[PDB]
RNA sequence: GUGGUAAUGCGCCAGGUAACAAAUCAAUCCUCCCACGGUGAGCUUUCUUUUCACCAUAAUCCACCUUGGGCCUUUUUAUCGCGUUGUUCGGAGCGGGGGCUCAAGAUUGAAAAAUGCAGCCAUUGUUGUGAGUUCUGCGCAUUAAAGCAAAAACCUGGGGU
RNA sequence: CCAACUGCAGACCGUACUCAUCACCGCAUCAGGUCCCCAAGCAUAGAAUGCUCUGGUACAUAGAGAAAGGUAAACUCAGGGAAGUCGGCAAAAUAGAUGCGUAAGUUCGCAAGAAGCAUUGGCUCUGAGGGCAACACAAAUUGCCAACUCAGAACUGCUUACGGCGGGGAAUCCAACUGUAUAAUUAAAACAUAGGUUUGU
RNA sequence: GCAAAGAUCUAACGGAGAUAUACUCAACAUGCAACGUUGGAUACUGGAGCGGGGAAGGAUUUCGUGCCAACGGCACUCGUACACGAGUUGUUCGGAAACUGAGCACAACGUUAUAUCGUUUUGUUAGGAAAGUGAAGUACUGAAAAGGGGCAACAGAGAACCUGGGAUUAUAUUCCAAAAAGAAAUUGCAUGUGGG
RNA sequence: CGGGGAAACCCAGGUGGAGGCCUGUAGCGAUGCUGACGUGCAAAUCGCUCGUAUGAUUUGGGUAUCGGAGCGAAAGACUCA
């Protein structure tokens, strides 16, 4: 697992040919974008919802977006 | 325990396959003398020692 | 530990108090016997190691089948569940009624 | 075993696990690549 | 009928000993019908099988005795079985005392109450067992300082 | 009462190459995990003193 | 290939790791006890702000405070100073001021709540102190007419290519 | 040519169960034998010994039940106290901790726990033993807090009352000492030993 | 004779294993004794354990459904017994591939009427010519490097993986499927991106 | 480290933790009851009592030496009842 510090780097990673999916995780005070990629899972943390909305909207349509939930037990 | 060579394992497997009773229709054959197996082996009576 | 204790000092045990605060607990008895309950607490809620004689430190009120305790001393929330079970033990209701925590500072009565 | 699966039935195996039984025979658990249905392959085989 | 299989599976599922698994003696017909871990899990959910709590082992008597002992009871001549060194090792006592004295001397030298010569004089005496405790050493230091003041 | 553990890697002897540590997992279980051996590190020649090298 | 007065930092031949003992004192993980708090259950004729259970965090990565060793540079020490529980160290460089490194911890994050546990589509969710534990560190002084295996595999340098 | 990223691939054998008062050896599901790891609470010096939560068990043919005589990892016994017997065999007996005190002999290390005398419960108190936080010399003081041991006093009680735990003294013979040793009748004064001497080279 | 390892009691359910009768007779004096499961009670093991995992040895004794002739020195509705049907999943765990030790003894040479004998690690076989290669220049071809080939450790050396699971009747650091519940590490060979 | 001494050295208080040292578990053995049993639980076992318990110590696996031969802290002990 690796951290991404910048939106530019997160976009560059999300646009790689091996980014299988991005899981979006909502936390009480932060949002986490996790990109599956090939060897590593990359995480970008945002502490602002106003920015999180724009990030969730700026997605390419080649990669799939998944809302992380507690699945059926 | 866990360890044994494959050849030893195969010998034990053959003995396991042999340890069986006579099928019933064999006793109905013309001129038959077999009644019981007479070579049955029980693990707690006679040892193979492979 | 720093000071050796004395047997004679067991006649006065004093609770800690809230520095700049006031805690509130509530029991929801919404589900005839609304009396014998507030006064039960009044004369059986121990304070400073002495039953009854509730001064200004602890206060009670029974509103709309809900009983509230407001204090400025340190009490465990378990203490009032312990008193509730002591109460329900006398009237012989323990086989039907039970008490469960429903939120921070809040107990509630329920059926088995 | 993977190559034989491809030859005998038009299926692709992603995983083969094997064991040798206490009676001496070898048994294989074969997982298909989820683009094929093991139930439909079983129906075609006849089991 | 026998419910051995259900009891074994319930032990495995609930993660306890058999003595803590409770099978309802009025639902034997229902419990007879469960043959898999899934069915036994359904029985547990419905409440025909429950887990009992462990038995009580209370520490209350020990806590009360500990309060009395901290106050100073039950440790007289008639209650001692081990030797004095086995109850309180003299090497541990010496190590504690010497560490205390050395730490005190370091503090005084750093704070500049004493100089290097007085520090070096007292360090070897502390190693030499001249001072029996911290108050003893402090009083010796005060005597040194008073005499020095008078002469100087 | 207390938990007790078992060996998990098919060697049940306590030699210098089979040291274990006890760890509690997120599932609230106590298990054994193998401790790796350590090297003494890079040294000057034995005949010259055999001291550990800076850097 | 390239920085810093320096300790040292960054992109065929010769050494090293593998590789080895005791005691003492500290010991981490983990276990046990206690204090405070939250949740469930037990006892209640009486007494008991009570008794019992539970309160979890795997490998692998990022960034970068404490303890213990080795060393550099500046001020140059002496009968004298520095230090251990302990049998000792110093013009072949003590102490102080600033640094460089290694070992072991810590603290940030990522993983990771999306998991686990317990009451019942919702609640809970823990932080401190003692004691015991051989990892580890105290670097390689246990008796000794006793002095404590080897090699593969790997690492760095000197040379020339 | 050098990382790193990415794509594809990652062969063979072992894997159930047991490890023992029923799974192995002893003719048997035999009170014998058989290597390693994890190891809780209280008493206490404690891996001694007694009792207990977790996990485990109620399986070893039973029932009724005052003979004599037995076996026991079972007890007592007035008065005397080895008179018993080849022989104090067996049993009794001593007993923890702390203070005081301790002979001949001696290779100076010991002998020595020599011998012997005294105290010990419960309750309520008192003192001692620490940590870190705030050229000028009583910060020689203010606050907060832990963990247990030792010593002294008053009052009060005994039916001497769990377990566990040396009997002692004066002499003779032999062997210096620790050790080894007739598996299944001999553990010794026998063998070994350090030390001494001789022989061959 | 079946006496060491302290010990069982009670109700309900199950079962052919009962509450089983000729006159007469309400019931006792005419069907006894003994068993499996669940609940409750009472005790024991007492962490150097009638706890939980392994090596040697054993080899299906493991799991489920039946059955009760023989066997489990008493008994059985029960069984490690008997019958039928099932169960052991690995790039990373142990071994091997691939180390060396106390040692062994193929080749070579010697000996013996006779090899079925001896030597073979004190750096090392044998009167002894035991090397078959890279590189340069498409396999080919031919310079250097004394001391032949191999075995012997499942506790020494070596060794890239961790937790969660509602995932079994029985296996699991081995099984789980694209949200792979998932997160990694590592070897070989090829792409391309940057740098030589 | 204190005291004494002209000197040589002497007296005393601590620290430290040596030993084929002592008491005592596990382990390794086997003194006495001439106890139990003696068609046994057993072709050598059981109970209590007892020796040793940091060493010339105990123990797993591997390896090496045998039949007029081997091995022996030596009993003609032991070499699969
Ligand atoms: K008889
Ligand atoms: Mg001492
Ligand atoms: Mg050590
Ligand atoms: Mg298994
Ligand atoms: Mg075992
Ligand atoms: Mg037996
Ligand atoms: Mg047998
Ligand atoms: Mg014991
Ligand atoms: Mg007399
Ligand atoms: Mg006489
Ligand atoms: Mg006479
Ligand atoms: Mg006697
Ligand atoms: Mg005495
Ligand atoms: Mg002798
Ligand atoms: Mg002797
Ligand atoms: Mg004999
Ligand atoms: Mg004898
Ligand atoms: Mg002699
Ligand atoms: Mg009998
Ligand atoms: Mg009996
Ligand atoms: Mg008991
Ligand atoms: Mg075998
Ligand atoms: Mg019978
Ligand atoms: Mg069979
Ligand atoms: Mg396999
Ligand atoms: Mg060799
Ligand atoms: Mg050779
Ligand atoms: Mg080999
Ligand atoms: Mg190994
Ligand atoms: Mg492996
Ligand atoms: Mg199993
Ligand atoms: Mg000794
Ligand atoms: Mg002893
Ligand atoms: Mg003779
Ligand atoms: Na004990
Ligand atoms: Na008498
Ligand atoms: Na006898």
């Amino acid at each position: 697992p690796r951290e991404i510090k910048t939106l530019k780097e997160f976009l560059a990673i999300c646009s790689r040919k091996d980014a299988r999916c991005v899981k979006v995780k909502h936390n009480p005070s932060a949002t986490k974008f996790k990109v599956r990629c090939s060897r590593y899972l990359y995480t970008l943390v945002v502490n602002d919802k106003k920015k999180a909305d724009k990030i969730e909207r700026s997605i390419h349509p080649s990669v799939k977006k998944i809302a992380v939930t507690a699945r059926s037990h | 325990g866990r360890f044994k060579p494959l050849a030893v394992k195969k010998k034990y497997a053959k003995k396991m396959n042999q340890n069986k009773p006579v099928p019933y229709w064999i006793r109905l054959r013309t001129g038959n003398r077999i009644k019981w197996n007479e070579k049955r082996r029980h693990w707690r009576r006679t040892k193979l020692n492979y | 530990v720093a000071v050796r204790a004395k047997v004679g000092s067991r006649s006065y045990v004093r609770q800690k108090q809230l520095a700049k605060g006031k805690k509130v607990f509530k029991i929801d008895c919404s589900i005839d016997v609304l009396g014998n309950f507030e006064q039960f607490f009044q004369d059986n809620t121990k304070l400073n190691g002495r039953k009854g004689k509730l001064s200004d430190k602890v206060r009670l009120s029974m509103n709309d089948n809900v009983l509230t305790i407001s204090t400025t001393m340190a009490y465990r929330k378990k203490y009032f569940k312990y008193l509730t079970k002591k109460f329900l033990k006398k009237k012989d209701l323990r086989d039907w009624i039970r008490i469960l925590a429903t939120g921070k500072g809040t107990y509630q009565l329920k059926y088995f | 075993i993977k190559k034989a699966m491809r030859k005998l039935y038009q299926v692709k195996a992603v995983k083969v696990n094997t064991l040798i039984r206490p009676d001496g025979l070898k048994k294989a658990y074969i997982r298909l690549s989820a683009a094929h249905d093991a139930l439909d392959t079983a129906n075609k085989i006849g089991l | 009928v026998s419910l051995k299989l259900q009891a074994r599976l319930a032990s495995s599922i609930l993660g306890c000993g058999r003595a803590r698994v409770w099978l309802d003696p009025n639902e034997a017909v229902e419990i007879q019908n469960a043959n898999s871990r899934k069915s036994v899990r359904k029985l547990i959910k419905d409440g025909f099988i429950i887990r009992k709590p462990v038995k009580v082992h209370s520490r209350a008597r020990w806590r009360k005795m500990k309060e009395a002992k901290d106050m100073g009871r039950h440790n007289g001549v008639g209650r001692r079985e081990g030797s004095r060194e086995a109850r309180m090792p003299s090497k541990e006592l010496w190590m504690r005392r010497l560490r205390i004295l050395r730490r005190l001397l370091r503090k005084y030298r750093a704070d500049k109450k004493i100089d290097r010569h007085v520090y070096r004089d007292l360090y070897m005496r502390a190693k030499g067992n001249v001072f029996r405790n911290k108050r003893n050493l402090v009083e010796h230091i005060h005597k040194i300082k008073n005499e020095k003041k008078k002469e100087r | 009462s207390c938990p007790r553990v078992q060996y998990r890697r098919r060697m049940h002897y306590a030699t210098r190459g089979n040291r274990m540590k006890m760890v509690r997992t997120p599932g609230n279980k106590l298990v054994m995990q193998k401790r790796a051996k350590r090297s003494q590190g890079i040294h000057t020649p034995w005949v010259l003193g055999h001291k550990r090298l800076g850097g």
